[PDB]
């Protein structure tokens, strides 16, 4: 058995077949942030 | 707090009046959410027991002291990675139909319990809650938030690599920050390449 | 009430609908009318849908619930992730045990003199063994025989 | 005693503890409980009446007070309250407060039953009833 | 779980415990059919933590038996967090084990000591009723039969 | 239709003296993601 | 066991997660100098 690691998660959504997606693209994102420095975390709440 | 269109309100004798701008949403399936607003326990979830249909008065769960609190609505934070790939020296892709995925490794900077679902072309494989906070961590105390400054989680898959879909949900007061992802891949070539 | 259910079998009972709540399906048992030997699963009754029981060898039927008493269900190991259901189940087990015991379902005997401050016992049953209690009927009807 | 107390002949001093004033009930002379407003509360530890008197305590059994799955607060007071309720339930059913019957035969291990009442309907008889043969 | 009995053939002098407990104060001895426990320090001793040694009438006559009983604290929980108790895994495991023990003791009839409401036996029978000694006792069989047969003539 | 699968075809002939075609004129699609082959070549002297 | 060396200390403070910081950045600096040629030493005093 072998191991590995996904390069990054900072290129947002994509809809191409997995053979051609660039490095960092993901399949689904919703109510998240693509923030650098802090990572791929949740968005804050909306204030009234 | 982790809620939408939240307002501040005072609670006395485990009762208060629902603000006007949330009556319509809660009446159409939206989920009411309450949180602490001050002191060391700030940000922690609290629940309710009933809502009077005529006066819109709300009664909270037992043993909440008088003070300031927030009130709002919930939302989800779905995410879904892309399946791994095998790539040789020159960058070509190989083994799309001859590889099997065994596991995921997740490193989290801060998080609580979340929900994970893994499914295949025709059946479900994994399901249930996961967390990175253990019973022997000093981070777990009463009257403190339930979050871990650093941890890891492991999830089994046992299925073909590319015929899979993975999702992670979280709709509670705790964050979900993903720093890195790792996997274990079982692939075995049986002839040289040229 | 909570842990015991009864069902009269007047010429028609072939299925029974469960009204009690149980921790797991393993805790259910059946007795036919007064026999101390329980019915055999797989030959006289079979589960249908987690809320219905099918009968295979057909007066009243009785249903009993008996939760485990050997351990607490969850043991909090030092490497187990924290959750809420793991506490809810443990707190539920004790309430189930208390409900079972308050109805007298699980009592078996005594090792001390039983005290009653003037109440009575109604459905004592007919003594067979020499070391048994005597009902009013048994003694009253015995006087007539020895008064011919 | 922890769940019940008895007074033998105006005012009754309660020594037991309770969660709410609704869990307390009264009975008289091995009777239906006395309807309050026959008796009424006078302070948190005295009862005013409007032979012997008995008091019984019965906490709630349907549900646990706090459920952590339904959003119950995660602090020390809820754990303490849950443990106190659990201990109170043991104190209650340990003394046979709510027992009213059995569904399985009982073995006394050779001991004796005392203070039994006379039978009216076919049941268990006392020694005095059998002693009155006089033929 | 909570009760142990030993029947002596004429040489019983030592007993090996086969039941667990929280503290040594919970154990007591009652001989066979007496309503008074044996006095500690004059009738039996603690030997280590596994054996009990008799001191008075150590050779038990034939047919007599010794019984051992257990009773855990019921007044309060061992650990109260609001009273300064630390929060660990042990403080929860011990709390739950305390409640388990009280159920184990009750299911064997070692704890109940009274009744306040008439019972309904639903047709079941009592077996070992003993023998009457006072006018308020429940007369058992083989006592009515002897009395009735003793006056046939 | 099948969401994912594979097929194998034998040739057994000289590599470059071949012609291959794939036809489809029915209600089902034909999407080709990748193609792989097995080649039998054996050098018998070093190169330089 | 293995050994290693930090490349340099001449890029001042940063606040990104360690995965993404550039070479030479540090976490905290105060009353220091980022001086080349002489290294990362303390600042001189202020004269009246």
């Amino acid at each position: 058995a072998f191991d590995g690691s996904i390069k990054s998660l900072l290129q947002g959504v994509s809809q191409q077949v997995p053979r051609e997606r660039l490095d960092g693209q993901v399949s689904v994102q919703l109510n998240r942030l693509s923030d650098v420095v802090n990572g791929n975390r949740r968005r804050p709440g909306a204030r009234y | 707090p982790f809620s939408d269109v939240y307002l501040r309100v005072t609670i006395t004798d485990r009762q208060f009046a629902l603000p006007t701008r949330l009556r319509a949403a809660v009446g159409s399936g939206e989920g009411l959410f309450i949180t602490f607003a001050d002191t060391s326990m700030g940000g922690m979830w609290v629940g309710y027991e009933s809502i009077d249909p005529t006066t819109y008065v709300v009664t909270t769960v037992r043993n909440v002291p008088d003070g300031e609190y927030f009130v709002g609505l919930r939302y989800t934070s779905v995410l879904s990675p892309t399946p791994p790939l095998v790539r040789d020296a020159n960058g070509i892709v190989i083994g799309t139909y001859q590889s099997l995925l065994v596991r995921y490794e997740l490193t989290l900077k801060d998080s609580g319990e979340f929900h994970a679902i893994i499914t295949d072309s025709s059946r479900t494989l994994t399901d249930g809650n996961y967390s990175s906070l253990v019973y022997s961590s000093t981070e777990l105390l009463p009257n403190n938030p339930t979050d871990a400054s650093l941890g890891r989680t492991i999830i089994p898959v046992r299925a073909q690599a590319q015929d899979t879909v993975a999702t992670f949900e979280a709709n509670a007061d705790t964050d979900l920050c993903i720093l890195d992802i790792e996997y274990v891949l079982q692939y075995r070539a049986r002839r040289k390449r040229i | 009430m909570y842990s015991v259910q009864i069902a009269v079998s007047d010429g028609t009972l072939t299925r029974i609908a469960l009204s009690i709540e149980y921790f797991e399906k393993d805790d259910i048992t059946l007795y036919r009318n007064l026999e101390l030997t329980p019915l055999v699963l797989g030959t006289d009754w079979q589960w249908d849908g987690d809320t219905h029981i099918n009968l295979l060898t057909g007066s009243y039927i009785t249903v009993r619930r008996n939760t485990d008493i050997d351990r607490a269900f969850n043991i909090y190991d030092g490497g187990a992730a924290f959750n809420r259901e793991t506490l809810d189940e443990n707190f539920k087990q004790m309430i189930y045990l208390a409900q079972e015991f308050t109805e007298g379902n699980g009592l078996t005997g005594l090792y001390f003199p039983l005290d009653m401050h003037g109440f009575q016992i109604k459905n004592l049953g007919e003594p067979t063994d020499p070391g048994d209690a005597v009902t009013k009927q048994y003694v009253d009807t015995a006087n007539t025989a020895q008064n011919a």
